[PDB]
């Protein structure tokens, strides 16, 4: 019903990903792995798909950022990209945070 | 880069949708994909994310009401005059009466003209909302010496003012109410959903709730807003009635002292958010009618409120605006006025006359240096004193007139340029007759059983200075079926409204101003044609002549200076004052206007000074000779006669 789950963990002093590179964006149910609103962002290494660098990201806050920029440039989207946001709204409303205050969040 | 796309999983079944932003970014201008994306901690780790979320207030009781939007603006009139903000023409467009209106696409881009951060760098923001930049307008406040402030900011499409408070040391606490249509709001970062941060609700309005519990909780000690009301009203009611209605909160509170002793308290602090929120109001109604027209008329009415609304913010708090004056609008008020017969204003209807003086204040600056605009303010005041006996109907049409019309003549006073000097010292003379004691003792009955608001009063523009804390408490009205204690609070609003509305220099251009030597022992002084009287409790004025009536019950004695020809002579006058003689020939009825360019003065043996009356034509002194405005049937009131000369008689006949 999805792909597998994961452990996010902050990259510290280092460098990270930006949009530049990444290109592929899995996302979770509310009910796939365990509430946990989990991500994957997949971007292609040297040339083409060769190598697949694959690291995960908060699903909430990536849906949200997505929901963010749909909205902001609704006076240049028609097709998916207007029922993309209707949907991905939908989904963002599908999990709940407060759940997460007695979960085990190292559940992966 | 350019391309991206994601893969979803509704029921059972993986979707494919690919977000080109490359493509996004041409057709959109603020659309900067890197930064938003770098805002949103992608890798946030699981666990902290929860407590940036958690260490905010939730808005526990989100409750809701039906509150359709009222009918603001009009639909344009027939040939109404569509004009554009941006500029105006070398010459008049219009007339007086022609229909007319301003296009939206100019007039809005004007009105927000600067640029901003609707959503600061603060801690508590920085968490919940995505860092945004647009065309905005806010409203600036400090109090206690910024140990606390707020800020209106505003957008055409939503309102989000914060508090501010200090403690001794350097803690910050900040909470913010944002208002705006439900589809306008922000968008959210992390983890949050609008329903857990918005307090009302309607079928598209919201008024959401950013702040720490930690914050909540020092803001809940002594800010406890009634969000209902308080939302109900800035939804369902015209941005016109909005922007007075929050007047008259403040006019209250000014009345409260709450203007020299900003009291740091629910209502004081509600009443700023709902200031800002009169004027989003304004701004929101031009937004939603884009690329259409708003009629003139209704300009002139909703921006007037904000101008007299922006003047009482600053005079009693330390706050500004910015970023709703559109120079446009002020040009074409300007320009119109300037073409109407102004000296013969009065002699038009009651909505003519609103809409006349109403408008004149807008575009009072930009235009109309040498301009006969405070001339109008005169014609239609002069008009409303002759019809009536110096006193105004309580709620009367032409009420709401003269208050309209005495911004832009206290505007002109301000100034130091002797312009219209005569044609405004009359304004003055009016006013103060208009003051009589039916007036005063009127305004406080209203005042304490709570039906007038005390926004306007001749006497806020009158010379007459008696009125005291105690001389104020004489004229109010002596009856059972009025709370004592009411009275007494009445009485000190009014007093204080009165010296924050009137300055000293208010009378610097009064020609017989320089004659003063102990001008603070002044009752009032009356200006007129050929001299100027001055009543006080001191032989100290340099004038003509000494005059004192022979009551001796007030704590010092009533003195009557005259300067004759507005000019004054070296020194006062010599020992021994002029005694008022009695005069009982003059009969009732009269053929001509014998006391024309004089004035009436009549003053309580045991009070200070009742009523003063300005016999401006024939029609008046007969509506004075004939009603019982005499009554030599009181040993107590007397009544003097103040001549074109520096001549004073007692009546009796």
């Amino acid at each position: 019903w999805a792909y597998p789950c994961c452990h996010v963990t902050q990259l510290r002093a280092q460098h990270l990903l930006a949009l530049e590179n990444i290109s592929d964006i899995y996302l979770v149910s509310n009910q796939t792995c365990d509430g946990f609103s989990l991500a994957s962002l997949n971007s292609p290494k040297n040339g083409s798909n060769q190598l697949v660098i694959s690291r995960c990201a908060n699903g909430l806050n990536v849906v949200s950022f997505f929901i963010s920029i749909l909205k902001r440039s609704s006076s240049a989207l028609t097709g998916h990209l207007r029922e993309l946001l209707t949907t991905l709204e939908t989904l963002y409303g599908s999990f709940s945070v407060e759940d997460l205050f007695g979960a085990n969040l190292n559940r992966y | 880069l350019s391309e991206v796309k994601l893969h979803l999983d509704i029921e059972g079944h993986a979707s494919h949708y690919t977000i080109p932003w490359t493509e996004l970014m041409a057709k959109v201008p603020g659309l900067s994909p890197e930064a938003l994306w770098r805002e949103a901690n992608v890798t946030e780790d699981l666990a902290s994310m929860l407590n940036r979320y958690k260490l905010i207030y939730k808005t526990s009781g989100t409750l809701g009401i039906a509150l359709a939007e009222p009918v603001d603006i009009p639909a344009v009139s027939e040939g109404s005059m569509q004009v554009d903000a941006s500029k105006v023409h070398p010459g008049v467009i219009s007339g007086l009466n022609s229909p007319a209106c301003m296009l939206s696409a100019p007039l809005e881009k004007q009105l927000f003209y600067y640029i901003g951060t609707m959503l600061p760098n603060t801690r508590p923001h920085s968490y919940v909302f995505y860092q945004l930049r647009c065309h905005l307008s806010y409203v600036a406040l400090s109090i206690n010496g910024d140990k606390f402030q707020y800020t209106g900011a505003m957008t055409s499409k939503f309102l989000m003012g914060t508090y501010k408070r200090v403690t001794e040391k350097g803690d910050e606490h900040v909470l913010s109410l944002v208002f705006g249509k439900t589809k306008d709001l922000p968008d959210l970062r992390g983890p949050f959903s609008y329903p857990s941060l918005t307090s009302a609700q309607s079928g598209d309005y919201s008024l959401v709730i950013v702040t720490t519990f930690v914050h909540y909780a020092n803001f809940h000690n002594y800010f406890v807003p009634n969000l209902k009301d308080m939302f109900s009203r800035a939804v369902t009611m015209t941005a016109a009635s909005y922007a007075r209605y929050v007047l008259q909160k403040l006019v209250l509170l000014e009345m409260k002292g709450g203007c020299r002793e900003p009291e740091l308290d629910t209502e004081t602090l509600t009443t700023m958010f709902e200031v800002s929120v009169a004027f989003f109001k304004v701004g929101h109604a031009v937004g939603e009618t884009g690329n259409g027209c708003v009629d003139l008329r209704w300009l002139a009415k909703s921006f007037f409120e904000l101008t007299v609304l922006k003047d009482i913010i600053g005079i009693c708090y330390g706050a500004t605006v910015k970023g709703m004056q559109s120079y446009g609008l002020e040009r074409l008020a300007a320009m119109l006025m300037a073409t109407v017969k102004m000296e013969e204003l009065g002699h038009l209807t009651t909505e003519k006359q609103e809409y006349a003086l109403r408008l004149a204040t807008v575009g009072y600056p930009k235009a109309g240096v040498y301009s006969g605009l405070i001339g109008g303010a005169t014609s239609v005041l002069l008009s409303a004193y002759n019809r009536h006996p110096l006193f105004q109907p309580l709620h009367t049409v032409m009420r709401e007139t003269l208050f309209i019309g005495s911004h832009v003549v206290l505007r002109e006073l301000r100034l130091n340029v002797t312009t219209q000097g005569p044609n405004l010292a009359l304004y003055q003379l009016l006013s103060t007759a208009l003051c009589s004691a039916l007036e005063i003792g009127e305004v406080l009955r209203g005042l304490a059983l709570g039906t007038e608001s005390g926004l306007f009063s001749p006497c806020y523009l009158s010379l007459r200075f008696d009125l005291t804390r105690d001389k104020l408490l004489s004229m109010a009205p002596q009856e059972a079926t009025l709370d004592q204690a009411a009275v007494s609070n009445a009485v000190d609003g009014f007093l204080g409204r009165l010296s924050l509305e009137r300055e000293d220099r208010d009378a610097w251009h009064l020609p017989a101003y320089k004659c003063v030597d102990r001008l603070d022992k002044v009752l009032m002084i009356i200006p007129l044609i050929n001299v100027t009287f001055i009543i006080s409790s001191d032989r100290e004025v340099r004038g003509s002549a000494l005059y004192e009536a022979s009551t001796t019950y007030l704590s010092s004695s009533l003195f009557l200076s005259p300067v004759i020809m507005n000019k004054c002579s070296q020194g006062a006058v010599a020992g021994e004052p002029r005694q008022i003689p009695k005069i009982q020939n003059f009969t009732r009825t009269q053929k001509s206007c014998i006391f024309c360019g004089f004035a009436l003065l009549s003053y309580d043996e045991k009070e200070g000074l009742e009523t003063t009356t300005y016999i401006t034509s024939q029609e008046v002194q007969n509506s004075i000779l004939s009603s019982n405005y005499f009554d030599f049937d009181n040993l107590h009131v007397h009544y003097l006669l103040l001549t074109t000369n520096g001549t004073v008689m007692e009546i009796a006949g």
